[PDB]
Parts: structure tokens; C-alpha cells; sequence
């Protein structure tokens, strides 16, 4: 107990616990990001990738 | 032979010219000449002792100078040649100090013999006239070094010319005074008509001159051998014919004032027993004429008359004295002798003594008197100690100045006269005690007062106080005239005896009861009259005055050396034990005192206005306030442990407990410290520091293991140091510094070069018996004893290395030492078949033998060790990486490399996980049947910890209350027994069950912890880590599974250990088991949590496992088949899980919510990737997306912060709802767009909110690309109506925050651009 970062036992693991927890937070987060991502890539991918984004360049103010 | 006499020649030069590290120099010399005296007359006993050797050593004899104890120790030998010579016998007769040659010729004459016999009378009653030598050696050689005040001056007032032995110290062998006690009971066989008829005719004609008293020595001599020994006294009362039974018919028939004392004498000797005092009583009774109890009695009337110049002649006293240390001795002695004197009124026995006591006479024959009385209330009845109380009622009360003296003033007088002298004080309070033990037992119920209750009524006396307040204040204001040590020791001995007898018999339990919840239900009267009546009222009063804690301190304090070296059953000794016993129990009762029974007494004598003097201290409020101002007690007490008296060490150990725990001692002396400041003011803290040392490393006996002195010392230094630091365990104490450590000012160090900093202390001594114990023998596996000491050793180091004071150090040594590795090298694992002390288990039905609490004891151990592994390995890791973790992981997996060869083997930590075998049913115990007191109260008694004591006392004053109504008393009893036995069973059961459930309990979350930071802070390769992770799940998963539905406080910790392991996740056969496992752990989290078992957190790990488990694990035809069978399991439980996760979301708990919201989303994922989905229709039905749409409104008052990550986690719900068709429809069916509208809702901050809309516009545009031409309309409108934001976003997208920024603006346009293009926003223009 005399090296940075020493804490007891029961900080280490509970901030083990936190941590766990915050990743898990943080996974489902990003795999439901991608997955929507996923879901409108095989939407638009099937046609009009181009048009849909020009359509709109000219009806508002480029 | 011969050389046997050179030995003891040197010995003797040598002592003579050392004298001219010693003293025991001299002791241990003296010893080994005792025992060559004892071989000596061994082989002179036996046929090899020559002719020769006993002329020469006659002839030594004859030269022999000096009396000294060497010449005592030759008597045997002496004796021993003359049996066995005394043709032969005729030549060695005429062969044969100068008292010694007397002495030696008389004992010839006697053991080989009519002009011879004319010859041997002249020349014996010449030896004769020249007995008082051969008393001398009999009285001086059994001499006992305590002096017995019942019997002072018996047997000592014959005169001696015989010069008094030096003053060393030498102390005959028990055995060497039981020979010459055997030799002088041949002597006086061997002796056994002139001698009396000679002195009491030379006492008529001169009695001025008194000489020739050589016939009373005589009888002295046979006192003094046949003492002791019953079944060698018989022989005067085996048979009635025999020379014996006949001497003793002659020497009664004349009574001449000192015959009759030494007969007395020689009476009060030979009726030692029992069968002896019976044969005596008869004798006396007479049912020529010998001394009978007729003639005693009558002179004894005699005398009494005479008292009340006119006193009695020293000789006529001693006479008195005599008559009534022998009517003592018989009275304690036979049942028989006692009941016949007490009553039998032609005697009148306590009426003619107790009027001799009145009179003016000795102190020692009042003494007496008091004695006689002491005798015949030794054993008693209610009865019998009414009519002795009435007796000494009138006698005290009643046996001129004005016209009357008053009764209170007689009893004063009677008070203030005894007391004063020495032998009248001791007598006198010796009869108070006796007469404070109840007849029925000491220890019992007790539920009646000690005495009868009309003593105080009568002519307003209170009771007993006055008797109570007369030994306290001859125990404090009285014994300062005592000068004598031994006196004054035994005198504050009786005293403190009294003051125990009388707090022993207060029950405590009956004033707890009536108080918090009367008149049949005990034997007293009322409540409130035992309590006033007993003199525990009064006593506690006086421990409160200072003259008696002075006294008391005072009585403590002696002379150590002197105290050591006395015997343990000496008044020195057993004084100091009083003392320290009397303070105990004051410290015990006290808070009944202070609390129940003080305000009583104030509040009846304000009431009947009665009033006595108040002796307690008005200051002190308390007892701990008397003895705090004085240190020098603990002191003392320390010292006194290293004596080596077990019942004197076992008393200071828990007097020192009690007065270091006490807040009020506390208080006073650490507001540097007094206590350890007054320990170090001779050097004591080291000496009593090495000393327990010393103690906790001596050895123990396997026969007597729970009674061992040595092993009971232990437990009582173990219980010292723990319950010492317990109490302001943040603070240095006695106990720290009694271990070592040097204690600073609110600080420990070690002091080098000392006890502790060379491991010699008392610390390493409990480290060294802790790991080198071997705890389960062979024969019974587990023995008790041993076990509960480990866990006494391991507690205290654990509150040790708790407190953070202490915990660097003790945790340096530890690791140090390698006590971690002798620890798991001696630790045994538990099996179903390890018998305990030859029990096994078997289920609930074992709690209740004492090997339970070993088992308890057991587990706590095994506990504590794995805390400090925990502790150890974290603190390993995190400050650096040296090599001990490699060690500590391997002794883990079974294996110490300290040495290289062979690395040892022990069961691997996943093997010491044992302790869990859930077969066993301990919680569920069954409930007796009760027929009898059906609804018995268990209230007094008190998770639900019952008090056995107050229990069973309750049980036991309500059978006596049943016992006096008198309802089928003879037969139905037998059954009450029966169910009183039945009811404690069962409340022992349920408390020792309680006990390991909690035991049990926190060792497991030990183990949890162990192997959580094992996972976490380890330095493994993949390939070791997935095999050790398999280990883990093996040993877990079975326990797991099976008791998830007992009990919930371990499966949190084995459901969280589970969460953590699959988190931080040949090679096929590992993997493959592993994934096994994990489908196992899945169906019973699917299990667990569709019967809505345990608390919230609880079903939060699980959802966290579950959603881990199709996160990774599921998301080719293996990855096929573990789908499809993990939707048939979810399947199966179908709608009951899915609806105790959704009652889960928008709950109580903050996480609880988060992790159902998360592991709903997956679930839902896991079922699309296998046109619709059943678990949204399942959500769709239990009504969980109505109330979802409806939590949309205000959200912008929900949404780092725990509730920004639900909100996010909800919509992402959401989103993957929307995406699918139904998903969408059942989202829009229930009023979507209206409640994101009520909402309102339309560098790090602006994120969050930019991902908050991006989450939206998301979930918008998902639900209207998915069913259809039906909402494209709502989309249109949602465009129109917050129309100049698209454009504000579309026109803002075309360093880390800010790309984060810039991204979500540009996912939050791609939305807007999705939204408007799927919707035909353009065609509307």
C-alpha cells in the first residue's frame, strides 16, 4: 500500500464491477448503432444510392 | 548401601560449606538427600540391608549432632531397622543429640519386648523421663505453611524443650510424612497402667509443679499419625475386642483437664471420615464409665455458669477449646452426629455455647464457639435455618446507664466487639457465609432469599443489612488493626467468600423477567420483596464506596515473588482470586444494580420511610469510576498470568477484558494513553508480553483437550486480545502493544531491535501455533478443540489486518513469513464423509452436538484465510509485479515452488469449494409439537437470535407454578420434563442453524471475492485462461442451477462471479465445454427469471448474462443449431419471462431497468436474424410498447447520468422495433407521433443532444418505411410542421467533440433526407 493506485480490495472490485457494467453499456450501444446502420445499407443499397441525395441538393438551397 | 550414606555425607559438606541461584542451589540438594533418605529406607524395608549397615548407621546416629532436617529425614530409616531386628534381637538390644538415643532406645524397647520385663520398664520409663522428642519430629515434619485458624493452638501447647528447627525453607516430601506417619502408628501399636497412676497422683500431691506430661505428648503423637488416614484409623473402631479399642476405653475413664485435651485431640485426629466420626459419635454416646456427650455437655454447663476473679483457668479453656474443635469436626464430619447435637435437647448444645459466648471469655474460645456453630450449618434445612436464625436472634438482640439499653444498641454492641480481634472476626463472619448458602445448593433456581424474611421486621432492623454492613466494614475500616499478613489474608478471604455468596444467589434472570413482562411464580413472597429483602440491595452499595475498592486493590497488590512462589491453595493466592472474582461479578451486575434495583430501593424507603446509612460513593456512577484513578491494577494482573496459576490467570485475563472493553475506562484513560504508559513504567509490558508468549506456545494433552489448563489459558489470552481490540479497534490498546508493536500517539510502528522486529514476540507465537497446528488427527478426523482455536487466532489477526492502523504492518510480516502457504498447506477440505469429533453431517439433525460450533468455527477460519488471499494477491498486483504472484497463483492451482524439487500439492481453490453442498437442508428445520404449553412466550429471548438462558428459566419457574396449583403432579410430570427437553433442543438447533447460514454465507462471499480478483488480476495466456475459466464455471454452475431456488444472498454471488467471468471473455475440447456451461448458466438464468426469484439486482446480473450470451456467444451450422435451440428455450418459458422483464423496465432500481431495456433489445435481435417476430407480438399483447410510447411523452425531463443511458437503451428498443413491419405498426398503432409532439422535444452537451434527435428522427423514419402508404402522411406533417430544422440540419453538414459533433449532424441530415425520400416530401413540393 504505498504505490500509486493502491485501494482496498473492496474499491478494486467494485470498481471492476462499474466497469463491466459501463462496457456493457457501451457495446450495446455501438452494436445497435451499426446494426441500424446495416438495416438502411441494404435498404438504399438496392437503388437510387445517388438520386435520393441530389433530389434534395436541389429542392432546398444547395 | 554404604554409598548411599557418602552421598548423602557430601551432600550435607556441601550445603554446610556453601553456605559459609542459591537458594535453589540449596533447594535442589536438600530435595535429592529427601529422596536418598526415602531409597534408604526403601532397601532397609527390603531383606538386603546387612547386619552391619545397621550398626553403622546406629553409629552415624550416635554421632549425629544437630537437629536439623536431614536427621528427620533418617527417622523411616530408623524405624525400618528396628521392625525388622527389634538370638539376634537379644545382641542388638544390648548393642543399643542425646534426646535422639532416648528416643531410640524407647522405640527399641517397644517393638522387641520378670526380671527382664522389670529391666525394660525401669529403662523405658528412664528414656521416658529424659516422648516429647518423637512429637516434636511428628508435628514439625507434616507442617503444613498455611495455619488453619479452625484448629490454632490444637496439639501446640504441650511443652517443648526440643530446640526449633533452623528457619530454611525446606518443605518435608507428602510421601515422607505419610512414612513416618506409618512407622509412628507401628510405634504406637507396638506400645499398646504405671504412667497415669504416676502423673495424675503427681498432680494431686504438687500441682504447682507440673512435670512428667509425657502420656498427653503420647496421644499428640497418635494424633499426629493416624491424622488423615480413615482406613488406618478403623483399627480403633473395627474392632471392639482389640488393644486399641481397649486403650482407647482406658484413657477415657479418668478425666483429668490435660488428658481430656489430648484425648479430644487424639479424637478430632482419628474421626477423619465419615465412618471414623460415626464410630466417634457412638463412642461418646455410650447407648468405668468412659467421657460420653453426657459429661462433655455437663461440664460445658458447668463452666458457662462459672463465667456468668471469675475466669477460667487457662488448662479449664483449653479443655473448652478441645470440646468444641472436636464437636466441630464430628458435626462436619458424620450427617449422623450433627442431627443428634443440633436438637437432641438433653444435650442442648447451641442454647448452653451460645450463652458461654455472651460471657467474658478468650478470643479463640468464642472462636470456637462460632465454629460449632459454623459445623452444624454447614448442611441444613429451611427448617433447621429457621430455628438457627431465630436462635442468633434472641442471642444477638438480647443478652443500665440510664434505665435500658435498647435492642439496636445490644445488636451494635454484639457488632462493634466482634470484628476487633483477629480469630473472633474470622469465626464470626465464616458462620455469616455458611449460613447465606441456601440449604437446597448453592447453584440453582433460588428463587427464595437467602434467609427467612421476618428477620427485619421484628423491632425494625432491616433485615440483613446490618450483617452485610458489619463484614464490610470489618473488611475496610476494621482489618487495618490486623497485623499479621497471613491473617489478614485469611481474614479478607472470609470476607470476600461472604460478599460471593451473597451475589451469587441474586438471580438476575427473575428482575429482567418482571420487569419487562409474581406472587406463586417464584418461591419469594412478592417480586419486590426479593429484591429489597436479598442482600444484593446493599452489597452492590458498598462496591460503590472507595474504603472497599482500596481494600480491594490493596488485597490485589502483594508481594509477586512471594505470591508465585506460594502454594495455589494458600490464603495468598486464593485471596487475590476472591478479589478479582468479586470485582467480576460487580462489573456483571451492575447494570441490573444500577437500573432494576437501585430506583426499587430508593423508591420503598422513601415510601416506608425506613432509612440506613448510604456507604456508596455519590461521585462514582459508576463501579469502573473507583478503580480508574489507580492504575497499578492492570499491572498486577499482568504480572500475576506469568505465576503460573491457572484459575489466577484465567481470572486476571478476563478482569483485564472486562476493564478494557468498558466505556467508561475507555474514556477515562485515551480522551498519550494511560494504560500502556503505566505497563511500561517497570519494564512489565515485556516481561507479561513474553510471558503469554510463552503460554500460547505451551504444550497440550490429547486426553484433555476442552479441559486443559494450558488450552483454557490459550482461549482466555485469545478472548483478551480480541475482545480488547473489538472494542476502539482504530486506537492503540493493551492488547497491540501486549503483541509488540510500539504504540505512538495514534500510531504503530516497531521498535527496532525488539521482540516483534526479531519475531519473538507474542504476534510471530500466535502466527507460529497458527501454522503449525495440526488441526484434523487421524483417528477422528477434526478434532473440536483444535479447530476452535485456529478460528480464536485467525479472528484476532483479522480484526488486526483490518484496522487500518495496524494493517500495513501485520500485512508486511504475513507475507513475510509465507503464512498464506502454510495456511493452504494445512487446510483440509470438507467432504460428506469427514467425520466431525466421529459425526458425520447428515443433515440438519447434526446442529446440535457441540462439534456444530467446530464446524461453524471452521468455515470462519477457512473465511478469514481467503479475505487475506484476496487482500494479498490485490495488493500484490497493483503496487509493482514481483514474482509472489506467480507463487500465489500456483499454490491456488495446488502447488508451492519454495521448494524446487517437488512442488507440494493441495487442493486447488475450485476443489476447496465444498463448503456448499445444498443436500444437507439446513434452513428448513422442523417445528416441535407443543401440546403441552402450546403458546409458550418467547418474547424475553428476543435475524431471530434466541437467549437459551432466559428460556430455560422461564421453563423452570413455570413448572414450579404449574407444580403448585397441584394438577396430576405424580404421573403427568414426567411429559412436561419431556417437552421442557424438546423446547431447548429445538431452540439450540435454530440458533446454531442461524449461525452457520451466516458462517456459510460470508465464507462464500469470500471465495466470490477471491476468485474475482483472481480473474481480473492475473497474467495468464489464452490457453491457460480459457481451461482456468472452464475450472471456475465447473465448480460454480452445479451450485448455481440447483440452489437458485433455496435462497438469493449466494446466488448474487455466484450470479455476479458468472457475470464477470463470461465478461472479460485441445483449444475445441475447452472452447466446447466452455460454451456448454454458458448454455447451462443461460437456461437457468432463463429459469430464475421467469419465477421472478431474488431481489432486482439479482435479476439484473442475470439479464446481464443472458444478454452477453446472445450478444457474443450466438451472434455456419453450429452458430444455426445454437440459435434455434436458444429461441426453443426462451420459447419455452414464453410469456411469463418476457413479462417479469417488462414489469422490470420503467422499476424501481436504476440498473435493474437498464439491463431488462438491453436485454429486451437483444432479445428481440437474436429473433429477427432468424415476416415478422413472435417476441414482439409478445410485447405488442402484454401492452409493454403502449406504455413505452407513452413514457416518450417528457422525455426531455428524463434525458453519463444513469438516466440519460436508459433513455438510450429505450430507444434503441425503439428503433429495433420500428425496423420490422409489425414491430412498426404495433409502435404507430398506440399514438406515436402525439406523444413525441406533447414531448416538445422539437461540445460534449450539444452531442448528446444532437445524438438524442438523431435517436428520433431514427425511430421516425424506421416506422414509417415500414408498414406502408398508411403513415406517409403523418411523415409528411411531421416535416411540414417542424419544417426550417431539416433545413437547419441539411444545410449545417453540407477536434474528437467536434468530429463527434459534426458526425451526428450528418447522421441527423442522412435521417431527415431518409424520412423525406421514403416519404415523397418532393412530390408535395
Amino acid at each position: 500500500g504505498t504505490g500509486l493506485g493502491e485501494v482496498d480490495v473492496d474499491t478494486y472490485l467494485s470498481n471492476l464491477q462499474t466497469k463491466t457494467t459501463l462496457s456493457m453499456i457501451a457495446d450495446g450501444l455501438e452494436r445497435s448503432a451499426r446494426d441500424f446502420d446495416a438495416f438502411l445499407e441494404e435498404n438504399v443499397t438496392l437503388e437510387w444510392e445517388a438520386q435520393r441525395k441530389r433530389i434534395y441538393q436541389h429542392f432546398g438551397i444547395k | 548401601i554404604p554409598r548411599c550414606m557418602e552421598a548423602m555425607k557430601g551432600v550435607r559438606s556441601m550445603l554446610q560449606c556453601m553456605a559459609d541461584t542459591l537458594d535453589f542451589s540449596r533447594l535442589s540438594l536438600v530435595e535429592q538427600h529427601e529422596c536418598l533418605a526415602s531409597i534408604l529406607h526403601a532397601a532397609v524395608q527390603r531383606h538386603h540391608a546387612t547386619i552391619a549397615d545397621f550398626q553403622d548407621f546406629i553409629k552415624i546416629l550416635r554421632k549425629w549432632d544437630k537437629y536439623d532436617h536431614f536427621l528427620i529425614h533418617l527417622i523411616p530409616v530408623l524405624a525400618a531397622y528396628i521392625t525388622e531386628f527389634g538370638q539376634q534381637a537379644r545382641r542388638l538390644n544390648d548393642f543399643i543429640l542425646p534426646v535422639l538415643g532416648a528416643a531410640v532406645r524407647a522405640w527399641w524397647i517397644a517393638e522387641h519386648n520378670d526380671e527382664e520385663d522389670e529391666q525394660r520398664t525401669k529403662q523405658f520409663l528412664d528414656a521416658l523421663k529424659e516422648f516429647d522428642f518423637i512429637l516434636s519430629v511428628a508435628a514439625d515434619c507434616k507442617a503444613q505453611e498455611w495455619q488453619d485458624p479452625s484448629q490454632l493452638g490444637a496439639r501446640q501447647w504441650l511443652q517443648r524443650k526440643i530446640p526449633s528447627l533452623p528457619s530454611e525453607p525446606f518443605p518435608f516430601s507428602h510421601f515422607l510424612q505419610h512414612s513416618l506417619m506409618v512407622h509412628l502408628e507401628g510405634f504406637v501399636d507396638a506400645t499398646i497402667r504405671k504412667l497415669r497412676t504416676e502423673e495424675d497422683e503427681q498432680r494431686q500431691l504438687r500441682p504447682n509443679h507440673e512435670q512428667d506430661m509425657d502420656l498427653e505428648r503420647f496421644l499428640i503423637i497418635i494424633s499426629y499419625a493416624y491424622e488423615g488416614r480413615p482406613d488406618a484409623a478403623m483399627s480403633f473402631w473395627e474392632d471392639p475386642d482389640s488393644n486399641l479399642a481397649g486403650f482407647l476405653q482406658w484413657a477415657s475413664r479418668r478425666a483429668s483437664t490435660p488428658l481430656v485435651s489430648a484425648f479430644c485431640e487424639m479424637l478430632r485426629c482419628l474421626a477423619d471420615n465419615e465412618e471414623c466420626a460415626t464410630a466417634a459419635h457412638n463412642f461418646l454416646l455410650d447407648e468405668s464409665q468412659s467421657l460420653t456427650w453426657s459429661q462433655i455437655f455437663k461440664e460445658l454447663e458447668y463452666f458457662t455458669t462459672k463465667v456468668c476473679p471469675a475466669e477460667i483457668e487457662p488448662e479449664s479453656a483449653l479443655m473448652l477449646e478441645c470440646y468444641l474443635r472436636l464437636i466441630a469436626k464430628l458435626a462436619t464430619e458424620s450427617e449422623i452426629a450433627r442431627k443428634r447435637l443440633i436438637m437432641d435437647e438433653d444435650f442442648n448444645l447451641v442454647d448452653t455455647i451460645l450463652k458461654l459466648s455472651v460471657g467474658v471469655i478468650p478470643h479463640r474460645l468464642r472462636a470456637c464457639i462460632f465454629y460449632v456453630l459454623k459445623a452444624l450449618m454447614i448442611r441444613k434445612t429451611h427448617e433447621e435455618l429457621d430455628a438457627m436464625w431465630r436462635w442468633v436472634e434472641a442471642w444477638m438482640t438480647n443478652p443500665f446507664l440510664g434505665q435500658t439499653p435498647g435492642p439496636q444498641e445490644c445488636m451494635e454492641m454484639m457488632f462493634r466487639e466482634f470484628g476487633t480481634g483477629f480469630e473472633q472476626s474470622n469465626a464470626f463472619i465464616q458462620l455469616l457465609t455458611t449460613l447465606l448458602v441456601p440449604p437446597e445448593g448453592l447453584n440453582s433456581l433460588n428463587d427464595s432469599v437467602p434467609f427467612p424474611e421476618w428477620l427485619g421486621s421484628s423491632i425494625r432492623t432491616l433485615g440483613i443489612e446490618p450483617y452485610v454492613d458489619f463484614v464490610f466494614d470489618v473488611f475496610a475500616n476494621r482489618t487495618k488493626d490486623i497485623s499479621d499478613p497471613s491473617q489478614l489474608r485469611i481474614l479478607r478471604l472470609s470476607c470476600l467468600d461472604f460478599v460471593m455468596v451473597c451475589l451469587v444467589t441474586f438471580n438476575e434472570d427473575l428482575i429482567v423477567l418482571g420487569h419487562e413482562s409474581i406472587d406463586d411464580a417464584m418461591a419469594a413472597t412478592n417480586l419486590a420483596t426479593y429484591v429489597r429483602l436479598h442482600p444484593f440491595s446493599r452489597v452492590m452499595e458498598w462496591l460503590f464506596n472507595e474504603k472497599v475498592i482500596t481494600s480491594l486493590i490493596n488485597t490485589i497488590h502483594q508481594d509477586p515473588i512471594s505470591l508465585g512462589s506460594a502454594s495455589p491453595d494458600s490464603p495468598l493466592v486464593v485471596s487475590i482470586l476472591r478479589a478479582i472474582q468479586v470485582m467480576i461479578k460487580a462489573l456483571e451486575l451492575q447494570e441490573t444494580y444500577l437500573h432494576l434495583v437501585r430506583p426499587e430501593v430508593l423508591r420503598y424507603q422513601g415510601e416506608a420511610g425506613v432509612r440506613r446509612k448510604p456507604v456508596a460513593n455519590a461521585a462514582y456512577s459508576a463501579f469502573e469510576d473507583g478503580i480508574l484513578s489507580h492504575l497499578s491494577l492492570v499491572v498486577d494482573l499482568g504480572k500475576y498470568c506469568n505465576l503460573g496459576h491457572a484459575e489466577l490467570t484465567l481470572a486476571c485475563l478476563k478482569l483485564l477484558e472486562k476493564i478494557s472493553t468498558s466505556s467508561r475506562i475507555l474514556s477515562a484513560w485515551s480522551p498519550r494513553n494511560k494504560a500502556i504508559v503505566q505497563l511500561e513504567r517497570n519494564g512489565e509490558g515485556e516481561t507479561i508480553s513474553a510471558s503469554l508468549s510463552a503460554s500460547i506456545m505451551a504444550t497440550l494433552d490429547p486426553a484433555l483437550a476442552a479441559s486443559g489448563e494450558n488450552y483454557r489459558v490459550k482461549l482466555a489470552i485469545l478472548d483478551f486480545l480480541y475482545a480488547c481490540l473489538r472494542a476502539t479497534p482504530d486506537q492503540p490498546t493493551i492488547a497491540h502493544q501486549l503483541l509488540g508493536f510500539h504504540c505512538e500517539l495514534s500510531k504503530l510502528g516497531i521498535e527496532p531491535k525488539g521482540p516483534f522486529d526479531m519475531q519473538k514476540s507474542l504476534f510471530h507465537s500466535l502466527l507460529n501455533v497458527l501454522i503449525t497446528l495440526t488441526v484434523s488427527e487421524e483417528e477422528q478426523g477434526m478434532r473440536g478443540y483444535l479447530v476452535t482455536l485456529k478460528y480464536r487466532v485467525l479472528r484476532i489477526l483479522q480484526l488486526l489486518w483490518k484496522s487500518p492502523l495496524s494493517a500495513s504492518l501485520v500485512m508486511d510480516e504475513l507475507r513475510a513469513t509465507n503464512f498464506l502457504f502454510h495456511m493452504l498447506l494445512r487446510e483440509v477440505q470438507i467432504q460428506p464423509q469427514l467425520p466431525w469429533d466421529g459425526q458425520l453431517v447428515t443433515g440438519c439433525e447434526f446442529l446440535l452436538s457441540d462439534a456444530s460450533l467446530a464446524y461453524i468455527d471452521y468455515l470462519a477460519s477457512r473465511a478469514a484465510i481467503f479475505e487475506y488471499i484476496g487482500k494479498e494477491l490485490c495488493s500484490v498486483s497493483q503496487n509493482r509485479i514481483p514474482s509472489i504472484k506467480r507463487q500465489i497463483f500456483d499454490a491456488l492451482n495446488g502447488q508451492i515452488f519454495v521448494d524446487e524439487e517437488a512442488p507440494l500439492t493441495i487442493p486447488s481453490i475450485f476443489d476447496f469449494f465444498d463448503f456448499i453442498n445444498t443436500d444437507y437442508k439446513w434452513e428448513e428445520i422442523p417445528s416441535p409439537h407443543f401440546t403441552y404449553l402450546k403458546d409458550l412466550d418467547l418474547g424475553p429471548c428476543i435475524g431471530v437470535h434466541y437467549d437459551i438462558r432466559k428460556a430455560q428459566e422461564i421453563l423452570a419457574l413455570k413448572r414450579k407454578e404449574y407444580e403448585h396449583s397441584q394438577l396430576a403432579t405424580p404421573e403427568f410430570l414426567e411429559t412436561v420434563e419431556l417437552e421442557e427437553k424438546v423446547l431447548i433442543e429445538w431452540l439450540t438447533v435454530r440458533n446454531r442453524a442461524n449461525l452457520l447460514l451466516t458462517a456459510r454465507l460470508n465464507l462464500l462471499q469470500a471465495w466470490a471475492n477471491l476468485l474475482l480478483v483472481m480473474i481480473e488480476s492475473n497474467d495468464f495466456k489464452s490457453t491457460p485462461k480459457m481451461a482456468f475459466l472452464l475450472q471456475a464455471l465447473q465448480a460454480i454452475l452445479p451450485t448455481l442451477e440447483a440452489f437458485s431456488s433455496l435462497k438469493s444472498d449466494e446466488a448474487f454471488e455466484l450470479a455476479r462471479v458468472a457475470k464477470v467471468l463470461l465478461w472479460k471473455l485441445e483449444q475445441f475440447t475447452v472452447g466446447n465445454l466452455i460454451g456448454d456451461k454458458l448454455f447451462q448458466l443461460f437456461q437457468l438464468c432463463l429459469s430464475a427469471i421467469s419465477q421472478c426469484s431474488g431481489t432486482p439486482e439479482l435479476r439484473s446480473l442475470y439479464y446481464s448474462i443472458c444478454y452477453r450470451y446472445l450478444t457474443a456467444v450466438v451472434d455456419t451450422r453450429s452458430v444455426t443449431n445454437a440459435r434455434a435451440r436458444t429461441l426453443k428455450a426462451i420459447t419455452l418459458y414464453g410469456d411469463r419471462l418476457l413479462n417479469v422483464i417488462c414489469d422490470d423496465a420503467y422499476g424501481s432500481d436504476t440498473t435493474c431497468q437498464t439491463a431488462a431495456m438491453i436485454l429486451l433489445n437483444a432479445l428481440v435481435h437474436t429473433s429477427r436474424a432468424s415476416v415478422d417476430c413472435p417476441i414482439i407480438d409478445a410485447l405488442n399483447r402484454l401492452n409493454f410498447i403502449g406504455v413505452l410510447v407513452d413514457s416518450l411523452k417528457e422525455i426531455l425531463n428524463e434525458w453519463a447520468s444513469p438516466s440519460q443511458q436508459y433513455t438510450s437503451a429505450k430507444l434503441a428498443l425503439l428503433l429495433q422495433l420500428c425496423q420490422t413491419r409489425q414491430g412498426a405498426k404495433y409502435v404507430l398503432q398506440a399514438n406515436l407521433f402525439r406523444a413525441l409532439e406533447q414531448s416538445g422535444v422539437f461540445v460534449v452537451a450539444l452531442e448528446r443532444h444532437y445524438a438524442l434527435l438523431v435517436a428520433l428522427a431514427r425511430v421516425v423514419g424506421a416506422a414509417v418505411t415500414a408498414r406502408g402508404a398508411h403513415n406517409i402522411v403523418q411523415g409528411r406533417k411531421f416535416l411540414t410542421q417542424h419544417r426550417g430544422l431539416v433545413v437547419h440540419v441539411l444545410k449545417k453538414n453540407a477536434i474528437l467533440a467536434q468530429q463527434a459533433l459534426e458526425e451526428r449532424i450528418e447522421e441527423l441530415a442522412e435521417a431527415f433526407m431518409l424520412l423525406i425520400t421514403a416519404t415523397g416530401f418532393l412530390e408535395y413540393e
